[PDB]
C-alpha cells in the first residue's frame, strides 16, 4: 500500500500537506509506504495517471490506484483512506 | 481597502437644499397637463416616503451593527445626507410646487398605494430582521439597502430626469440629480460591505445567499412593474421606464458583486441627457550571476 | 445561449474528474453548422464571387488581374483540397470575428479561412500561380502566419497598411516635433503602432535661442503626442496605441516615469502612450557600482560635440561628459532609479526596458546608426537616423524611420511537416513583398527606410506548443537546446532567402557594405560554434531535416560575401497576440499564461484551451507565472542568440515576490544578452 | 420653539479639518518639552475616544428614541460631527505632528487608561441602559451626554486652549475651537431635551432625577480630577485645569436647568484668551427693437 | 515698502472728502529719482549706448545701418526734446516693467521712453530721418501707439514677430489638421495669438473613407490645438493663448459650447482655448420667428454640392440643405442655444459672438472671401480662403490665412493736437511698413495673405478718457456723435493714405478689382450722409481740423478709383490691454471699468485712477457696469459704421441681470449692425 503525493513547490496546498505526511509516516510508515512526486520536474508520470491538480493523493495496492484523493486532507481524513486498503 | 477613499467622496458631496432656487420651476410647472402634474407629484411622495425609512431605519441601523470606527463614521455622514438634506429637499420641492392641502392628499394616496406600500414594507422588515452578531442577517438588510439606493428609487428618478433633459423643472431636476449622485454612492459603500460578508462565506452559504438576492429581486421587480404601469401609463412613458428600472437593477447586483439579470437595452436619450508590490531595496550582489 | 456556447462551456464540467477537451471539437462544428454555413455567402462559382468583391469594393482588382481566372481557381481548389478543420471552437471564432471578410452592414461572411488564405497568397505571389498555390500550401498547413495587418488586410480595397509596426525618430526642433506628431497621426489612421525617440528632445529646463528654463522637456512632446494618438485611433475601432522611447540618461527620465505613476497629476500623466528606456551598459555598471550616477541635458550636450547624446555611446562618452563644465547634468541614483523602474512595471507594466548595449554589440548596421530605441512591442531593433525637418519652403533632411513587415513561423507546423528551410523562405519572399508594395505617402523618413533597408521581421509562433505536445519542459535544458537549433535553421535559411533575394535581383540593402554581414564578422560565432542538439530527443526531434554545421554557414558567408543580402534585418519575434488563436498556436515563444483561458465576449463567456493540451501533457503546459523568471530569460536570450532584432519578452510575475526580484531579473536578462523586456504582467 | 435654529446653526457650522492647513504648527511642536507634547498628544486621544463613542454609540441612540424628523435630522448630523469631523480631526493632527510609532503608542494608552475606561464605561452604560418608550432612561443617557459635551471634554480642551492663548499650536488650537464651538451647541440643545422629560414629571420625581444628576457628576468629577493630575501634573498644570473643569460643570448643569454647585474661581487668563446666473427664457418681444 | 508705492496707495487715503489724485503724480517722481534713474544703464555719449546694445545683440543692424550716426542722434534729440513726463504712477511702472529693454540678467534698464520711441521711429521710417523725427514726435506727443508687439520689439534682435493677431482656416482633413496644429504652435513660438476657423471641419459621427461614425468632430481637434498651445507658450513666459471659431450651423456647436462648460469633463474641456460662435442672420430669423433650426453635417453638405458649409451663405442655403434627404441633420432649438450662448457668457464670457452677415453686408472683400470668422480679440475681420495642405512631397494648395497689423491712435491726444489726418496717415505709413518686413516661414498661408492682402489694423483707444474729460457722458447722443465724426475722419484719411500708398508704389492688393473700393460701392453712404457733428459742443471740439464733407468724400472716391487702394483691411480696433496704461489712456473704445483699479504687484498694492480722473469729471468716468449696455452697444455700432473690420467689444455686466438680459443686448447688437462681441465680464 503506496501514498502517492502529486505536488509542485508553488503550490500552496502543497506546503500545507507536507506536515501531515511526515506524521503519518511516524504513526503508519511501517504499514503504509509514501511516496512524494514533483509534477513541475516528472509531467510524464502526472499525466500517465490523469493528475490536473494538486495535492492529487494516490492510494496505490501492488501498482493500482484504489483510491484517488484531491486537495489538501487533514491526517485522519488520509488515515481512513489508507486504512480501507491495508 | 475603502473606506478611506469612499469618505472623502463623501464628505466633498456635501451640499444643502438652500443653495438652488426653487421659484422659476412654476415658469414650466404652470404648462404641464394634470396627468404630468400628478404623476410628478406621485413619484416625488414615493421617493420621498422611501428615503424617510432609509434616514430613519436603513442606514443607522446598518451603522449600528457594521464593526469598525471608520465605517461607522462613513454610514453616519449618509444618514445625516438622509435626515438633514435630502428630507428637507424633497419637502422643499413640495412647497413649491403644491399648496399644503395638494401636498397633505398626495401623502395619504402614496401613504395607501398598494405598489408603494409593498415595496417599502418589505425593505423595512429585513431592515427590522436584523439580529445583534448575526452576519447573515446584517447582509439580508445589506442587500435591501442596495436595492433601494440603487435600483427602487429609480422608476421614480425617471420622471424628474425626463423633464430634466427637456428643460423642464431644471431646479428640481437639478435636486434630484444631487440626492441621486449621494443615493449611487450609497447602494455602492453598502454593496462593498456586503460583500465583505458574502466572501467570509462558505460555498454553500454563498449560494445560499446569492438565492436570496435573486429572489428578493424577482419579488421587488415583479412590483415595480406593476407600480409603474400605475403611475406612468397615464402618461404614455411606462415600456421606457422598465428598460430604465432593469438596468438600474443590473447596476444594483454589481454592486453587490453580482452578474447582470437582465439583458443590456438601451435608455431613453432624454432621460440620458438629464442624467504596489512591496519595495526591498537591492542588495547588491543582485549584479553579478 | 448559444449551442456551440453551451459546448464550449462543457468543457470545464469534469467527467471523471478530467477536463472534457474533446467536447471543444464539437463545439467547433456546431459553430460552424448552425452560424458560419448559415452566415456565409455562396455563389453559384468562384467567378461570381470575385466579381462581386471586386465591383463592391471589398478587393483591389490589379493584384487579381495578375492572374487568369482559370490560375485564381486552380489556387482556391489548392486552398480547399486541404480540408483545412479548425480544432479549437476559439480558432474558427477569432478568424470570423476578426478577420474573415464580412459585408459592409456585418450582417454576412463574404471570406471562409480558405478564401482569406487564398487571397493573402495571391497577392503576395504577385502574377505567379506556382507560388501562390506555394503560399497556399504554407499557410493552409498553417507553417506560417502573416501579421495581422497582413493577414487581414492583403488584396483589400478598404485595407489599411500591412505594415505592424513604425518607429520615428524625432529631432530637437518644433518643426521636427510638429512633423512627429503629423506623422504620428498619420501612421495611427493607416493602423500601425508607432514609436517615437524621445532622447533627441532636450530636457526640460533648457535654452530655446538664450532663453533659459524654457523647454517644457519630453512631458511637454509626451502629451502631444498622447493626444495625437486619441484623436487618430483606427476611426474609432481600436483605440490609438502608441509608444514613447527615452534614454535613461535623459534629465527627464524621471518625469518621463512619472507618466505613468498611479498618482500623476493630470497635467504629467499620459494614459494612451506606452514609455520605453532604454539603458545602456554605462547606467547598469554605475548601479551595480552604487557610484551616483549623472543624467544629462541633451541640448548642452549636443552644442558641445555637436552630436546628440544618443547619437554616441554612453560607456565611453560618460565621463566625459560629467568632466565637461559646458555639459548641464543632475545627480541621481542609479539603484533609486533601477527601483523605480521595477516599482513602475510592477504596478502598470511599464517602462519597456532596452538594454542598448545587448542590442549593439551584436547588431549587424552599426555603421548605419546604433539602435537607439525600439517599437511599440519591444520587439524592433533597427538602426535609425533621424530626420531634419526644415522650416516650410526649405527643404527636409529626410532620415531612415524603422518600419518592417511582420510573419510568424508556426514552430509545431513547421517542425511537424518538417519544413524549416522552405517556409523560412517563403516567408521571406512573402515579406519582402508586403515591403516592396508598401509606399506611404505621408511619413517620408518611414518610406525611404522601407526603400532602403528593405527590413523585415521573420518571428515564431507555439514554441511553448510544440515544447509541451512533445514532452518537453519550458523551462528544461532540452528546450533550449531546441529553440538554440531550430532558431539558428531559422537564422541560416532565413540568411541564405536574403542572400539568394540579393543575387536574383542584383541589389542588397542600403549601406551593406560597412554591416558585419559584408564583412563576415556576423557569421564568426556560426563558423566556429556547431548549433546541433545536444540532446538526444531534440535531435530525434529534428531527424528529417538538415541541421546547418559550420561548413554550412562558412558556405552561407562565402555566398553572402559573394552577393550580399537583400535585407538588412530578417527576424523579430513579435507577440502575435490575436493570430495566434487561428493558428491554434501559443502566443510567440513566451510560455503560456494560463492553460484553459476565461475570455468574455458579449454576455457570453468561453474557454480557450491551450492547443494541444490533455491528461498526459497538463504539467507540460505550465503556467508562466508560476515558472522560474531566470529560466525563462536563458530561454530567451538563446532564441536571441539567432534573432537580429529583438523578441517581446514578457516578464510574468507573481503578486507574492517585491521589486527586488524584478530588479534581479532585470539584470539576469541584462547578463545574459536579452535585448529588450516588453511587459512585467502581475498575477 | 426651538429645533429649526438649531437645524440652522448647526448646518450653517458645516466644516473639514482638511480646511485648515497644519504644517505651520510643525515647529512650535518641535519646540515643546517632552513632558508637554507627552501630555498633549494624551489630551487629544481622550478626546478621540470621547468623540468616537458620542459619534458611534451616544448621539445615533437618542436620535433613535427622540420623537420628530427636525429633531432627529439635528441629532443624526451632531452625530454626524462626532465620528466624521471631530474624530477624524484629531488624527490629522496627529499625523502632523507625530511619528507613527507615538500614535500608537498613544492609542495603545488609551485602552489600558483606567480613568479614560472608567469614564467610557459611565457614559456608555447609560446610553446603552435607554429603554424604548421609557422617558426616565432617556433622561439619564442625555445627562449623561451633556455631561460629556459641556464637561468632560473640558480636562482635556484646557491644553489646545491654554497654547492658541499663547501663540502656540495655532493651526491645531483653530480645530480645537472650531470642536469646541460645535460642543457648545449640542450641550444646550441635548440639554434642552432634557429639560423637557423633566418638565413632565412629579416633584418627588424631579427630587430622585436632581439626585441621579448631581451623583452622576459627582463620580465623573471625582474621577476626572485622577484623570487630571495623571496628565498635568509633568507639566505643572493641575490645579489650574481643576478650576476649569469646575467652572464647566457649572455649564453643564445649566444646560440642564439646574443650580451652579462649585463656587466661581479665576481661570487662567491664557485660557480665556484661547477662547452660475438665473436664467429666463427668451421671449418674441426681446427680438424687436 | 518703497516710497513711490506709499505715495501711490495715498491716492485712497481721502483728505477734506476727496481723492488724492495729485499725489499720484508725486509717485512718479519718487519711481524716478529713486528706482528707474538708480537702475538705467547711462553711456558716454548714444554712439557707446548704440555700439553695446549692437554688439550685445539687444538692437539688430539692419535698421541702424540705414541711417548715419548723425540722423540717429537727431532723431534721439527730437524725442528728448519734448522732455517727456509720465502723469501717472502706472503709465511709468507699465512701460518700464513691460517695454522698457533690460540687460540680460533683467536687473537693468537700458532703454527709457525716448530710446525706445526712437528705436521705433528709425524701425518705422527705413532709412528716412526726417520720416522718423515725424514718427518720433508722433509717439512722443502719444497721439499713435504701436502695438504691443511692435512697441517691444521693433529693432530688437532678441524679438518675437510684430504681428500677433493671427487667423487661420482649417480645412477638412488630418494633413490640414495637423498643419494648423504645426502652424498654430510656430505663431505661438513668434508670440502671436491664433484663432482658427473650425467650421470646414465634418461634426461627430461623420464618415472617413466611407466608414460611417468614424469623425471625433471638432470637440478631438480643439483637445489637440489646446495641447499645442499649452506647449508653445512664448518660451515658458505667457500662456499660449489660442482660439477657436465655429458657426453656429455647425453639428458640433453644442460640443463646441460644451467645452466652456465647468460641469465638462477633463476630456472634453479644454482651458487655454478660446472660443468664438458665428452666428449668421439664419439662426436670429429661426430663434426670433420659434422656428426649430437645424444643426447640419459640415461633410454631408461638402458631398451633396462641393463646397463647404460656411463658405456658402447659410441664408440662401439653409431651406436647400434643409430640403436635401443627402445632407445629414439634426433638429434643434435657436431660442434654447442662445439661452445656452448667455448662460456660457454668465459663466465665462465665453464664446465670441460674430454676427456674420452684420460683417459681410459691409465688408469690402466679398468677391475674395466671406469673412467666416474672427481673432482671438473678435475685432479682425478678413477674407479668408483656406488652403489645402496634401501628403508629403505634393504640391500644396497655399490659400490665404489673416494676419493684420495693429496700432491704435490715441483720440484725446490726437484731437488736443487737431492731427487727425497727419497721425492717421502716419500711422497708415507705420503700419504698412511693418506689414511689409514681417515675413514669417512656418505659415504659407499667413505669408501669402500678408503679401497679397497688404491688411492693417489701424484702432483707437482713450475714447472715454477723452468723452470724460471734455464733460461728456459715454452714453450721451453728444458721445456717439463725437464718434461718428472723428471714426469717419479717421475712415477718410485712412482710405485717403491707402490710395496715396498705392499710387506711390504703383500696386493695390490683390484682388482689389473686384472690391466695394474698386466699384465705389463702399463710398456710397459717405457720398449721400454727411457725417458733421450735429452738436454744436461736437463741432467746437473738431475746431481748427478739416471735417471731411461729401464733396471731399466724392473726390476720395474719384481718387480711389484712378489710383487704387493698397491696403485692403485698414481699421479694426484691438483692446489695447498694456499699451493704454503705458499711453496714460484708457483701454480701447470700451468705456471704463473702474474709476481707480487695484492691482497687486509681489507683496505691494497699487492704485491707478484712470487718466485725468478728478473731482469735476468724476460723474463723467462712469463706470462701464453702471452703464446701459443699450448706449454702449449705440456707441460701439456708431464707430462700427466708420470700421471696415470689426471692434473688440466687451459686454459689462450686473451679476443682478439674467441671461435674458444678456440675450437682449446680443440682439440688440445684432440689430445695431455690431460685428463681434468680445467678453462678457460680470461685476
Ligand atoms: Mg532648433
Ligand atoms: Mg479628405
Ligand atoms: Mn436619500
Ligand atoms: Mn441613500
Ligand atoms: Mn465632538
Ligand atoms: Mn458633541
Amino acid at each position: 500500500v503506496v501514498l502517492a503525493d502529486f505536488w509542485a513547490p508553488w503550490c500552496g496546498p502543497c506546503k500545507m500537506i507536507a506536515p501531515v505526511l511526515e506524521e503519518l509516516d511516524q504513526e503508519m510508515g511501517d504499514k503504509l509506504k509514501i511516496v512524494k512526486i514533483d509534477v513541475d520536474e516528472n509531467q510524464e508520470t502526472a499525466g500517465k495517471y490523469g493528475v490536473m491538480s494538486i495535492p492529487t493523493l494516490l492510494v496505490l495496492k501492488d501498482g493500482e490506484v484504489v483510491e484517488t484523493s484531491v486537495g489538501f486532507k487533514p491526517k485522519e481524513a488520509l488515515q481512513e483512506l489508507v486504512n480501507k486498503h491495508l | 481597502d475603502f473606506t478611506q477613499m469612499f469618505y472623502n467622496q463623501n464628505v466633498k458631496q456635501f451640499w444643502l437644499p438652500e443653495e438652488i432656487a426653487l421659484n422659476g420651476d412654476l415658469l414650466t410647472w404652470k404648462y404641464l397637463g394634470k396627468n404630468e402634474q400628478d404623476t410628478y407629484m406621485k413619484v416625488l411622495a414615493g421617493l420621498t416616503l422611501l428615503d424617510t425609512e432609509q434616514g430613519n431605519t436603513g442606514m443607522p441601523i446598518v451603522a449600528e451593527h457594521v464593526d469598525g470606527h471608520q465605517r461607522k463614521a462613513v454610514l453616519n455622514f449618509m444618514a445625516m445626507m438622509e435626515n438633514a438634506v435630502h428630507a428637507k429637499s424633497y419637502s422643499n420641492i413640495f412647497m413649491t410646487l403644491a399648496p399644503t392641502e395638494t401636498i397633505n392628499e398626495v401623502f395619504e394616496w402614496v401613504k395607501q398605494n398598494k405598489y408603494l406600500q409593498k415595496k417599502a414594507q418589505m425593505i423595512v422588515g429585513l431592515y427590522k430582521a436584523i439580529q445583534k452578531d448575526d452576519e447573515i442577517s446584517l447582509f439580508k438588510a445589506m442587500v435591501a439597502s442596495v436595492y433601494l439606493e440603487s435600483f427602487l428609487f429609480y422608476s421614480g428618478f425617471y420622471y424628474p430626469l425626463y423633464f430634466y433633459g427637456q428643460g423642464k423643472l431644471m431646479q428640481s431636476g437639478e435636486i434630484i440629480n444631487l440626492i441621486l449622485r449621494d443615493e449611487a454612492i450609497h447602494g455602492v459603500y453598502v454593496g462593498l460591505l456586503a460583500q465583505e460578508i458574502y466572501n467570509k462565506q462558505t460555498e454553500e452559504k454563498k449560494a445560499e445567499l446569492r438565492e436570496f438576492a435573486i429572489d428578493l429581486l424577482n419579488q421587488l421587480y415583479e412590483n415595480e412593474l406593476e407600480y409603474t404601469e400605475d403611475l406612468y401609463d397615464q402618461v404614455g412613458l411606462s415600456h421606457d421606464v422598465k428598460k430604465f428600472i432593469r438596468y438600474n437593477a443590473n447596476k444594483a447586483l454589481m454592486n453587490l458583486g453580482f452578474d447582470p439579470y437582465f439583458e443590456e437595452e438601451d435608455i431613453n436619450p432624454i432621460v440620458l441627457n438629464g442624467l504596489k508590490a512591496t519595495v526591498e531595496p537591492l542588495k547588491d550582489d543582485d549584479f553579478y550571476f | 445561449v448559444p449551442k456551440w456556447i453551451q459546448l464550449n462551456n462543457e468543457i470545464m464540467i469534469q467527467k471523471d474528474g478530467k477536463f472534457q477537451f474533446d467536447k471543444d471539437k464539437e463545439a467547433v462544428h456546431s459553430y460552424f453548422v448552425d452560424y458560419i454555413n448559415q452566415n456565409t455567402v455562396f455563389f453559384h462559382n468562384l467567378k461570381e464571387k470575385l466579381d462581386y468583391l471586386v465591383e463592391n469594393q471589398y478587393y483591389e482588382e490589379e493584384f487579381l488581374s495578375l492572374y487568369s481566372f482559370e490560375d485564381i481557381k486552380e489556387v482556391f481548389k489548392t486552398a480547399y483540397a486541404k480540408k483545412f478543420r479548425f480544432p479549437s471552437f476559439m480558432s474558427a471564432f477569432k478568424f470570423y470575428n476578426d478577420y474573415a471578410l464580412k459585408t459592409n452592414d456585418k450582417k454576412k461572411i463574404l471570406e471562409r479561412y480558405e478564401d482569406r488564405i487564398s487571397i493573402v497568397a495571391l497577392f503576395f505571389a504577385n502574377g505567379d500561380t506556382e507560388k501562390a498555390k506555394e503560399y497556399v500550401n504554407l499557410m493552409i498547413n498553417q507553417e506560417y502566419q502573416p501579421s495581422t495587418p497582413t493577414f487581414l488586410n492583403a488584396g483589400r480595397k478598404r485595407r489599411g497598411e500591412l505594415v505592424s509596426c513604425f518607429l520615428l525618430e524625432v529631432n530637437d526642433s518644433l518643426n521636427d516635433i510638429s512633423r512627429a506628431i503629423d506623422i504620428s497621426m498619420q501612421l495611427s489612421k493607416l493602423g500601425g503602432g508607432v514609436s517615437l525617440n524621445l532622447s533627441k528632445l532636450r530636457a526640460k529646463g533648457e535654452a530655446i535661442k538664450d532663453v533659459e528654463n524654457a523647454t517644457k522637456g519630453v512631458v511637454g512632446v509626451m502629451k502631444l503626442l498622447d493626444n495625437a494618438f486619441r484623436y487618430a485611433d483606427q476611426m474609432g475601432q481600436r483605440q490609438g496605441s502608441g509608444a514613447a522611447y527615452l534614454n535613461i540618461f535623459h534629465r527627464d527620465i524621471n518625469d518621463f516615469l512619472d507618466t505613468k505613476k498611479i498618482s500623476a497629476d493630470e497635467d504629467v500623466r499620459v494614459k494612451t502612450l506606452s514609455i520605453g528606456v532604454v539603458i545602456p551598459d554605462k547606467f547598469v555598471e554605475l548601479a551595480r557600482e552604487d557610484k551616483a550616477a549623472y543624467v544629462f541635458y541633451p541640448h548642452t550636450i549636443y552644442k558641445e560635440y555637436g552630436q546628440h547624446m544618443d547619437e554616441m555611446d554612453m560607456n565611453e562618452m560618460y565621463d566625459k561628459f560629467v568632466d565637461n563644465p559646458r555639459v548641464k547634468k543632475e545627480k541621481i541614483n542609479p539603484r533609486k532609479l533601477l527601483e523605480k523602474l521595477a516599482m513602475l512595471r510592477s504596478e502598470s507594466g511599464y517602462p519597456y526596458i532596452m538594454f542598448q548595449d545587448n542590442v549593439n554589440k551584436v547588431h549587424a548596421n552599426n555603421h548605419i546608426s546604433k539602435v537607439k530605441f525600439s517599437n511599440l512591442c519591444s520587439e524592433v531593433l533597427q538602426a535609425s537616423q533621424v530626420s531634419s525637418y526644415t522650416d516650410y519652403d526649405e527643404e527636409d533632411e529626410i532620415g531612415l524611420d524603422i518600419s518592417c513587415n511582420l510573419g510568424s513561423l508556426n514552430i509545431l507546423n513547421v517542425m511537424e511537416h518538417k519544413s524549416i528551410e522552405k517556409t523560412v523562405k517563403l516567408a521571406t519572399d512573402s515579406l519582402t513583398h508586403v515591403s516592396e508594395t508598401t509606399d506611404i505617402r505621408n511619413a517620408p523618413a518611414v518610406r525611404r527606410a522601407n526603400k532602403a533597408m528593405k527590413s523585415i521581421g521573420l518571428g515564431a509562433m507555439n514554441l511553448h506548443g510544440y515544447l509541451a505536445q512533445n514532452g518537453i519542459a519550458y523551462e528544461s535544458p532540452e528546450a533550449r537546446d531546441f529553440a538554440n537549433t531550430f532558431f539558428m535553421m531559422v537564422n541560416f535559411y532565413s540568411i541564405q532567402r536574403s542572400a539568394e533575394i540579393a543575387k536574383e535581383k542584383g541589389e542588397t540593402f542600403d549601406q551593406y557594405e560597412g554591416s558585419t554581414y559584408a564583412t563576415g564578422e556576423y557569421f564568426d560565432k556560426y563558423v566556429s560554434t556547431d548549433f546541433s542538439p545536444k540532446y538526444e530527443k531534440i535531435a530525434n526531434l529534428f531527424e528529417g531535416m538538415h541541421i546547418p554545421t559550420t561548413e554550412d554557414w562558412k558556405k552561407l558567408k562565402a555566398f553572402v560575401a559573394e552577393h550580399g543580402m537583400y535585407h538588412s534585418y530578417r527576424l523579430c519575434i513579435a507577440p502575435t497576440g490575436s493570430i495566434s488563436y487561428v493558428q491554434s498556436s501559443t502566443a510567440s515563444v513566451m510560455p503560456i499564461m494560463e492553460r484553459i483561458e476565461e475570455r468574455t465576449y458579449g454576455n457570453s463567456k468561453t474557454y480557450y484551451p491551450m492547443p494541444g493540451l490533455a491528461s498526459n501533457n497538463w504539467f507540460f503546459y505550465k503556467e508562466a507565472y508560476d515558472m522560474d523568471m531566470f529560466k525563462v530569460v536563458d530561454m530567451i536570450a538563446t532564441i536571441q542568440q539567432h534573432i537580429d532584432q529583438g523578441i517581446s519578452f514578457t516578464l510574468f510575475l507573481k503578486d507574492t515576490m517585491t521589486t527586488r526580484d524584478l530588479n534581479r531579473i532585470d539584470l539576469y536578462a541584462h547578463h545574459r544578452g536579452i535585448k529588450t523586456i516588453y511587459y512585467a504582467r502581475t498575477k
